[PDB]
RNA sequence: UGCGAAAGCAGUUGAAGACAAGUCUUGUCGUUCGUUAAAAUGGCCUCG
């Protein structure tokens, strides 16, 4: 987080999906906007063994959601679609190594 | 009788060689028709082996 | 021996109180105790007086030579425990309480006893010995 | 309302569920508007088996009340916890708990229940799948739970070290959600 | 005081729950149809209709072979023909049965592999059929009863194919042995004919190889519920062909899956033993169409093969059964909150056991093999093995004991029994009659005379074939639906006098020397039991309602029925279990006996009485002094050795281990 | 004399502190 | 040693009719072998006590219908007796002693 | 030890001091003597139990292959 | 429950009210007064 020390926060806790994530290596951060609250806060995605996507949340790192694809993931990418005034959506892309998207 | 019971496994016997062709024998045609389709040994045997599995820990 | 369990059968259902006379006689051996108990002891009101005649003599003095009155109580616990628990009588808890405090000195006793033992045939042998 | 035996706010505080003996129902309403005004009796969710079993399986310890008044969690002395959802009042149980469940919050989003009881363990249950995480061997059994945050980035916990009989000891613990380590204890 | 010999030295095991099938689509909203039926599948090659109606009564039952199973079950139910069952051997075969007869009405080769799994389509016009090969083979029916040919075959592929599904009639959904979903295409007229549209893959055990056991589609969402041998349901779109949601629910194979009518509830079973209920009913979660893991059951003692579910305005079942051998009911709505029934292990509608008062033998017939025990403590004087491979249907033993006749669907033998040596000298009487004779029951009237009854319900008398005329019966749309209904079920001679008695209840007395039929009664249950009582001249019929009724031989039905039959005891009303075996008492003709699985009961016809859920509701038609005791049970056989004698037969697996704590 | 008293006491104590597949009858109706 | 702990871990636990419920002869057997030889040990004999009087207790019907189990407690009531004697000498030369002094 | 005490209890009586040189016989023995109240407890109920329950096709086979065939 | 040492020594449990079941008889109490006075198949993280 943002000079005598250094507040650092370690991630270590995936909620009973430890099978489908062997590392962290591999992630990206994005802004997911809460719609039925409004609120937005930051997600962390992450690349799983088996084509999955896993979600958490960025600060309290609590496991949101989970994306499955058909093939080893290759990479993803996030795109975002405005809605209305203060309205957006987080579209998340993932690509097989094949090319099935 | 361990000897006839070895008599009558012999005495079931569908195929026999002679000279350089072996023989097999025919049952009647009607009676095939008459017996029910039985079962396969291997599709029940791929089942038991699943079903005595440990993962199952049937125990 | 069938005459007194007989007399005892009858003193059991008259409410006689030489009860205790007809325990003690003796002519009852152990294999008649478990058989008498296992044949004629069939109502839990005819158990229920051999175990409050039996208890309230070896309370009074469980220091009492004659074996006979604590050889009675030994089976009756043993065949028919679950009969005897099943009883709700107060007066029988009561009774279990007090030989249970009378025999419960006993153990205490034991211990001492032993050792005390020990010391005399200990004593013994030097006498023996020195006569030697 | 009248002969009140058990109460709860929702975490936002405007809805509130109660519990009355006009053997038992449950009302919720809405505080500052009308717009929740609901009442069911206890039997309806309580289950025949439970009705056959001892009252501990019909006795109630806990209830929490969702944000927007779709789910209620109502725990049991048996352990067992039912999420009803009060637009149909169908049930749904959630049981991992040996002993009587203590404390039961919704989250804000209402996509994960907070538990905590006689284990001194705390039970965070992921609704979608029902997964559960798990805090043991904690300092005390759980008398509550919250989760405090806009984003729920910190978890209030009470404990009550009930080894001392003499004396009732509160301990109030702030636990960080992203690492769930004591933060102010 | 009255003997009684309790014998459990006769064992009977029945074979394991492999299928279960219900016979019409659940409809909500319209009532239960008169001819709702269960099919069960049974490892010993045995298929059991049971009817729903009247607590469960079991109408007919279809006899295995030797080395035969039922690996799954498969109705047709189309307008206006009767009803069609079809089965799968576990070979390359596919068996469509005579339900008149209970016989092979065709026997099909799938011309491909070992099949694994059958399914049928929404219009019920066509068969899928999985092979061992990998090759679904698709086999049309709309051409009639007894009809079927090959109608075209989806792509050939390298993994066994487990399960199968449709969607509609346009698409065949399979789940396979290298853990992949395939969906392949049935819409004719189409370029993509057959074809494999989409193919998904399952998470896999990293030590072991996974297997998708079973497929259904969910056509209210329109997704695909899968279980797999990790113990996880997942749910896909079939659209996209996209895993939706995933639940490591199970710890063992997840066999079985099954939904409600509206697609609100799947449930899904296994190995664990338990039943486990998924949820969409919420509003919510409709709109979100994400599912909900409600609860789950442990009710099963072992693995639950088989799985099936029914609604109507009057009908809501779960009904399960597997390894245990025993069918589990519960309310699809109510899982979670709703009563269950066990149902009986064996219900001796049939009776396998037979006991003689003269010579004090039992014998007892199972899996073509005659045991005889002799009762003074007991001998078995003496075991008979028979060759054919179909199971004995029945035994009939003659008075004196000398003569036992052992009656098949194929064939009928007569072996008589000489006393040596406190053993029986068994000889085989030869009879080309019988030989050549489907025997559906058989009875003797004396020593030698027997009363025979056909698979095709022909009466005659055979002296060891002098037929005896029977009534026509007027057919029915339900007998056209059900086609057995209309076959004798209970035969009974008595003193020369015999009674026939049909599933439709139509009850008939037979004057055998005179040969000629003259109808008794027309109830409107179906008949488990009858009695003719030659002392007050009369006949006892039970319904399938536990109602007695006693009628005169020719007042049509008697004083004491007139006055008992709606005045019966609570025992025999608040029974859930039929009454199956009636039989008299010697010490007085008056009183009979009646038992069922689990009961016994007595009653005194001379005495009149006291005046003072999990079934149909029945709002529907069906078609279109006192001695009570359930101390002694399960019950295989009851009755007499003698006047003060009593012979009571009673019945004497590794499983899943899920451990109970205590505290 | 004592030491075979308090062990039997002892005991006394301790005391204190602590389908057939065929059956044969004959029933009554 | 070792199995000392565990066996008074479990006591401590309040798990002993616990772990005795599910058991049958087979696997009582070995139960009873080391308490053969547990109760001549002075620190394992109370231990070894208290596990063979619930197993009595709650096993009493089935060692009725096992008679291997018979023999296995017969050898028991023989050494235990043993102790016994033992301990008896030990009380006797122990006040002797203090005699002495 | 008996047996060297019984002989020997004259010359240890006259000894100096005996707890200190005999410490290890009194501590070893008295762990003896602590098993024998429980130890007679269990003879006890070992006893109970003791007394309680010590109180208390070949030939006829036919087969029918075998008889066809002989 | 009281005293006492740990051992133990003494004593204690009643009246209602409401409801559920049978069919007048029984049970229960998120209810009162008074007396020193087992059991819904449900086990505790990640951070190698």
């Amino acid at each position: 987080d943002l000079s005598q020390t250094a507040k650092i926060e370690k991630f270590s806790r995936l909620y009973g999906h430890e099978s489908t994530q062997r590392s962290f290596e591999n992630f990206k951060v994005a802004h997911l906007q809460n719609s039925q609250t409004n609120s937005v806060h930051g997600i962390v995605l992450l690349q799983g063994n088996n084509g999955w996507i896993n979600i958490l949340h960025s600060t309290s790192g609590l496991w949101l959601m989970g994306c499955k694809i058909e093939g080893v993931i290759t990479d993803f990418c996030i795109d975002y679609q405005p809605i209305s005034r203060g309205k957006f959506r987080t579209i998340l892309i993932a690509v097989n190594a094949y090319g099935e998207v | 009788k361990t000897k006839k019971r070895k008599t009558l496994k012999n005495l079931r016997k569908d195929s026999v060689k002679r000279g350089k062709f072996r023989v097999q024998l025919l049952s009647t045609t009607q009676d095939s028709k008459t017996l029910p389709p039985k079962k396969e040994s291997s599709i029940i045997r791929s089942k038991d082996r699943w079903l005595n599995r440990k993962a199952l820990n049937k125990g | 021996q069938v005459e007194i369990a007989n007399i005892l059968s009858s003193h059991l259902e008259a409410n006689s109180t030489e009860i205790l006379d007809d325990l003690m006689s003796g002519s009852w051996t152990e294999p008649e105790i478990k058989k008498f108990i296992l044949t004629k002891i069939n109502t839990v009101d005819h158990l229920s007086k051999i175990f409050l005649t039996i208890s309230k003599s070896i309370t009074q003095n469980p220091w009492n030579e004659e074996n006979l009155l604590p050889l009675w109580l030994k089976w009756l616990l043993t065949l028919k425990s679950g009969e005897l628990n099943s009883i709700k009588d107060k007066h029988t808890k009561k009774n279990c309480k007090h030989l249970k405090s009378a025999l419960r000195s006993s153990e205490e006793i034991l211990p001492v006893l032993l050792g005390i033992q020990g010391r005399l045939e200990m004593l013994r042998r030097q006498a023996k010995l020195r006569e030697d | 309302w009248h002969n009140v035996i058990l109460s709860n706010i929702s975490s936002n505080g405007k809805l509130l569920a109660h519990m009355c003996k006009d053997h038992k129902s449950i009302s919720v309403v809405s505080l500052f508007d009308d717009s929740v005004n609901l009442s069911f009796p206890l039997g309806s969710i309580l289950s025949s088996q439970t009705q056959s079993l001892s009252y501990n399986t019909r006795y109630v310890s806990s209830m929490a009340i969702d944000n927007m008044g779709q789910q209620l969690a109502v725990g049991f002395a048996s352990g067992v916890i039912s999420i009803v959802s009060l637009a149909d009042l169908q049930i749904r149980l959630l049981k991992w708990h040996i002993d009587s469940v203590l404390s039961l919050s919704f989250s804000h989003d209402g996509s994960y229940l907070l538990s905590g009881g006689w284990e001194k363990v705390m039970s965070l249950w992921q609704l979608e799948t029902n997964s559960q995480q798990f805090l043991p061997r904690l300092n005390g059994i759980i008398i509550d739970c919250q989760v405090l945050g806009p984003q729920g980035n910190y978890y209030s916990l009470i404990l009550q070290m009930t080894e001392n009989n003499s004396n009732s000891d509160y301990q109030f613990l702030l636990l960080n959600a992203s690492d769930l380590t004591s933060k102010l204890s | 005081r009255m003997i009684v010999h309790r014998c459990r030295f006769v064992d009977f095991t029945p074979a394991t729950i492999t299928s279960l099938a219900f016979s019409h689509k659940s409809n909500i909203n319209k009532l239960t149809p008169s001819d709702l039926r269960l099919a069960i599948g049974r490892s010993n090659g045995n298929i059991e209709i049971w009817n729903p109606r009247n607590n469960w009564f079991q109408e007919m039952v279809i006899e295995g072979g030797k080395d035969r199973s039922i690996e799954g079950l498969c109705w047709s139910n189309v307008n206006g023909e009767s009803l069609r069952l079809f089965s799968i051997g576990g070979s390359t075969v596919v068996t469509e049965w005579d339900l008149a007869t209970g016989l092979p009405l065709r026997n099909y080769d799938c011309n491909s592999g070992v099949i694994w799994s059958i399914s049928i389509n929404d219009s019920q016009d066509k068969l899928s059929v999985g092979c061992d090969n990998g090759t679904v083979v698709l086999i049309d029916i709309s051409g009639g009863p007894g009809v079927l040919e090959h109608d075209t075959i989806l792509m050939r592929q390298e993994a066994r194919v487990l399960t199968l599904a449709w969607k509609k009639d346009d698409f065949v959904i399979g789940g396979c042995s290298d853990g992949r979903i395939r969906i392949w295409s049935a819409q004719k007229n189409d370029e993509n004919m057959g074809r494999l549209l989409h193919t998904m893959k399952v998470d896999k055990a990293k030590k072991e190889s996974t297997l998708v056991w079973s497929v259904i589609y969910l056509p209210r969402t329109d997704q695909i519920a899968s279980g797999d041998s990790t113990g996880s349901i997942k749910f896909w779109d079939f659209q996209f062909a996209t895993l939706n949601q995933s639940f490591k629910a199970h710890d063992a194979d997840v066999l079985c899956l099954t939904t409600d009518t509206d697609n609100n509830y799947v449930f899904s079973a296994g190995v664990d033993r338990k039943i486990f209920q998924f949820s969409q009913n919420t509003n919510k979660s409709q709109k979100n169409n994400r599912w909900v893991n409600s609860s789950n059951r442990l009710l099963h003692g072992n693995d639950i093969r088989a799985i099936c579910a029914y609604q109507s305005k009057g009908a809501d079942f779960l009904v399960s059964g597997g390894v245990e051998k025993t069918l589990v009911i519960n309310s699809l709505t109510s899982f979670s909150n709703g009563n269950y029934r066990k149902m009986p292990t064996v219900e001796p509608y049939s009776k396998n056991v037979l006991v003689n008062k003269e010579q004090r033998l039992v014998v007892s017939w199972s899996e073509s093999t005659v045991k005889i025990w002799t009762m003074g403590n007991y001998k078995l004087v003496c075991k008979l093995t028979l060759k054919d491979d179909q199971n004995i249907s029945t035994c009939s033993l003659s008075p004196d004991g000398q003569v036992l006749v052992v009656g098949r669907p194929s064939t009928t033998k007569v072996f008589h029994l000489q006393p040596v040596g406190n053993k029986l000298k068994v000889t085989k009487l030869d009879n080309d009659l019988l030989l050549r004779t489907s025997t559906k029951l058989v009875k003797f009237i004396d020593n030698s005379k027997i009363v025979i009854c056909s698979c095709e319900d022909d009466v005659f008398i055979v002296d060891l074939p002098q037929e005896v005329e029977l009534l026509e019966v007027t057919s029915t749309k339900s007998s056209i639906k059900v086609p057995y209904i209309n076959r004798i079920n209970h035969l009974e001679v008595d003193q020369n006098i015999a009674v026939i008695s049909r599933g439709c209840g139509v009850v008939d007395i037979l004057d055998l020397k005179a040969r000629i039929s003259k109808p008794l009664a027309r109830l409107n249950n179906f008949i488990t039991a009858v009695h003719i009582n030659t002392s007050r001249k009369s006949v006892v019929v039970i319904t399938a309602d536990n109602k007695i009724y006693e009628f005169n031989m020719n007042s049509v039905l008697t004083q004491w029925s007139k006055n008992n039959t709606d005045n019966l005891p609570k025992e025999w009303k608040t029974l859930k279990e039929n009454c199956v075996g009636i039989f008299s008492d010697i010490e007085n003709s008056s009183r009979l006996w009646f038992w069922g699985a689990t009961w016994i009961s007595r009653i005194d016809f001379d005495v009149d009485f006291p005046i003072n859920g999990l079934t149909i509701t029945d709002e529907s038609n069906f078609m279109n002094h006192f001695f009570f005791t359930d101390k002694y049970k399960p019950l295989l056989f009851v009755d007499l050795i003698s006047s003060n004698e009593l012979a009571i037969i009673e019945r004497n697996q590794k499983a899943f281990i899920q451990p109970k704590l205590v505290f | 004399k004592q030491v075979e008293i308090a062990e039997r006491n002892t005991e006394l104590w301790n005391l204190i502190d602590t389908l057939p597949t065929y059956t044969m009858e004959y029933l009554d109706i | 040693e070792l199995t000392l702990t565990v066996l008074q871990e479990l006591r401590k636990r309040g798990k002993v009719r616990v772990a005795l419920y599910g058991r049958d002869e087979s696997t009582l057997e070995p139960l009873l072998n080391w308490c053969l030889k547990g109760i001549e040990d002075v620190r394992s004999a109370s231990i070894v006590a208290d596990w063979v009087a619930v197993v009595l207790e709650l096993y009493g019907n089935t060692l009725e219908s096992s008679p291997v189990l018979q023999e296995l407690m017969i050898d028991l009531k023989t050494k235990v007796r043993h102790e016994i004697h033992k301990s008896k000498e030990a009380q006797r030369i122990e006040g002797m002693l203090q005699l002495l002094t | 030890v008996k047996w060297c005490l019984i002989i020997h209890g004259g010359y240890l009586v006259s000894i100096p001091n005996l707890m200190s040189t005999l410490s290890s016989l009194h501590s070893t023995l008295k762990r003896r003597s602590d098993l024998l109240p429980r130890l007679l407890a269990l003879d006890a109920r070992l006893d109970c139990t003791i007394n309680k329950f010590k109180t208390l096709e070949d030939d006829v086979e036919y087969n029918e292959e075998l008889d066809d065939a002989g």
